[PDB]
């Protein structure tokens, strides 16, 4: 079912979140990567 | 890691986002999208209690600048009378102190447009401590690092949900309701 | 002749509500590296790399010294993201393939 | 929204020749001076302005984008 792709796109971009956080990681890269997450969460919950 | 918001409260009809912070949708897309920041606290009391400081620090720094105008002005008014009397001196042709006083004056036309670049930037970042109010939206990131980085500890800006969580917490909602009741008690318009 | 200036700034405040375009726009413009400019900044990285290691060490440096020290090592930070914000562009190629 | 002129004006036709065509339907003639820009160079980097935001205008960059939308093969 589709809500396991889904789901996986924010445990996915989650994840990196983490290891861009933990390094030291530029504003910019950083700001991607939590612009990402937010709409990978937007889609899981109303895709469109 | 990072918190995030929830596309049924925003992004919808106005009966459920209902405004609850003065913003805009178009406004909302720009901060939690990270394009545009947000100022999601200012320290009014401090900026008032050191209002001299801060003022006495700008002003000898606004000195520099027309110290540093009054000597490339001088080097300038130098350059038009060495140019063109060392042309007319020579004479090689009709016209050579107009021509290159004309290319001269060109030259102090760019330093003088840039003068006025250095001015108003710096009048434009001046003017905008003064309008620091909470919820206020910034969109030039390059004006932004120019706040934060001359000044600290005064105004705390961020961006994206993360911002928007601190402004929740920052809310006193009690009172906006009570200001709410009274624009409706007297009120007028689509105002009310 | 002044023109040009004010579309340049209005069309650098746009919206971009696409997520790719504005990842490609906020790479922005930051100066593509020559060979020369490029290996000096290597060098900055090792200058701090050496400053910082030597705090690190538990031995007590003079003060107003490591202050000093801290310049070299928050300038090998800078000269560290300096370097990676303007090779931001090789990875866009060959994410394309 | 954007006027036929600066679409004319994007092109090579200048204001005098265009006038010659089209000075017999007012609705260009109207539209000609309420259109308040001039000039090839200001409305070509005008429409690049509005098709694809974001970006400074580049004189090569706006000339060839027209020749990629529609005339090229």
């Amino acid at each position: 079912s589709d809500l396991n792709d889904l789901y996986r796109r924010v445990i996915n971009r989650n994840n990196r979140l983490k290891r861009l956080l933990d390094l030291g990681a530029p504003e910019i890269i950083v700001n991607n990567e939590k612009r990402m997450l937010q709409e990978a969460v937007d889609a899981l919950f109303d895709n469109g | 890691a990072a918190p995030v918001t929830h596309i049924w409260y925003f992004k919808g009809v106005p009966s459920r986002l209902g405004y609850l912070l003065d913003l805009a949708p178009k406004d909302l897309e720009k901060v939690i999208y990270f394009a545009a920041y947000m100022i999601t606290f200012v320290d009014e009391e401090r900026r008032t209690r050191d209002l001299p400081s801060l003022e006495a620090h700008v002003s000898v720094e606004r000195q520099q600048i027309e110290q540093r105008r009054d000597s490339d002005l001088e080097a300038r008014a130098k350059k038009l009378e060495t140019d063109l009397a060392e042309l007319e001196a020579e004479g090689a042709k009709a016209d050579v102190r107009r021509k290159v006083r004309e290319g001269a004056e060109r030259e102090m036309k760019q330093l003088r447009d840039r003068a006025q670049r250095e001015i108003d930037r710096l009048d434009e970042v001046w003017n905008r401590f003064k309008n620091l109010k909470v919820q206020d939206l910034e969109g030039d990131e390059l004006l932004y690092r120019e706040l934060r980085d001359r000044f600290g500890t005064y105004f705390d800006g961020s961006m994206g949900a993360a911002a928007l969580q601190k402004r929740l917490e920052s809310f006193d909602l009690d009172e906006e309701a009570e200001r709410l009741r009274e624009i409706i008690r007297t009120g007028k318009g689509q105002k009310k | 002749d002044e023109d040009d200036a004010p579309a340049q700034q209005v069309a650098a405040a746009g919206a971009t509500a696409d997520p790719v375009k504005d990842y490609l726009k906020q790479i922005g413009k930051v100066p593509l590296l020559n060979a020369e400019q490029e290996v000096e900044l290597a060098k900055r990285i090792e200058a701090g790399l050496f400053a910082e290691d030597k705090l690190a060490n538990s031995d007590k440096l003079a003060p107003k010294l490591k202050r000093e020290l801290e310049i070299i090592a928050e300038d090998g930070r800078r000269a560290k993201n300096h370097l990676l914000e303007a090779n931001l562009r090789l990875v866009v190629s060959l994410a394309k393939r | 929204k954007q006027s036929v002129t600066v679409l004319l004006k994007a092109l090579g036709w200048t204001t005098e020749q265009i006038l010659e065509e089209f000075g017999e339907y007012e609705s260009m003639r109207a539209t000609l001076e309420k259109d308040h820009t001039q000039g090839q160079d200001d409305a070509l980097l005008d429409i690049y302005r509005k098709l694809r935001p974001g970006e400074p205008p580049t004189r090569e960059a706006a000339q060839t984008l027209l020749e990629n939308l529609y005339f090229n093969p």
